[PDB]
């Protein structure tokens, strides 16, 4: 197919390349230390007035 | 816990009263105060909110009410002038930071204005 003929001469011929596909995707972000005070935003003792 | 309340009492017209609202803590310079009053048998209405260093009063309390704060002793003094019988109400004072948190409920003192 790559030589465009049905008969190929003696020799060694380059063809489609070899490629090791990735096994899977891995993601690594560091630890979490500070988070927004949702306990003071949504869990307030008494909500403000309109 | 709670907010300590004082300054209430039963007085006749033309007298002088000074309500007090003190909130314990260590960040008084960032505290904001919202006031309310609840008349017996009537609706409870907002009185005066002194936030940062700004002051304001409602229709029936403007000029009559002279709100003030004491940064030295965490004290809020409200000078009372031009007593009116219809203003007999229980005043609930509120203390909070700029966020609106640290919400403590004031018990409220009995304030009465006697008619003539």
């Amino acid at each position: 197919c790559t030589l465009k003929s049905f008969t190929v001469e003696k020799g060694i011929y380059q063809t489609s390349n070899f490629r090791v596909q990735p096994t899977e995707s891995i993601v690594r972000f560091p630890n979490i230390t500070n988070l927004c005070p949702f306990g003071e935003v949504f869990n307030a003792t008494r909500f403000a007035s309109v | 816990v709670q907010l300590q309340e004082s300054g209430g009492g039963l007085v006749q017209a033309g007298g002088s009263l000074r309500l007090s609202c003190v909130a314990s803590g260590r960040t008084f310079s960032s505290l904001n105060i919202v006031w309310f009053r609840q008349a017996p048998g009537k609706e409870r209405k907002f009185v005066a909110a002194i936030n940062d260093r700004n002051t304001a009063y409602a229709e029936s309390v403007k000029g009559r009410f002279t709100i003030s704060r004491d940064n030295a002793k965490n004290t809020v003094h409200l000078q009372m002038n031009s007593l009116k019988p219809e203003d007999t109400a229980v005043y609930y004072c509120h203390s909070a930071d700029v966020n609106g948190g640290m919400d403590y409920w004031g018990k409220g003192t009995q304030v009465t204005v006697s008619s003539h």
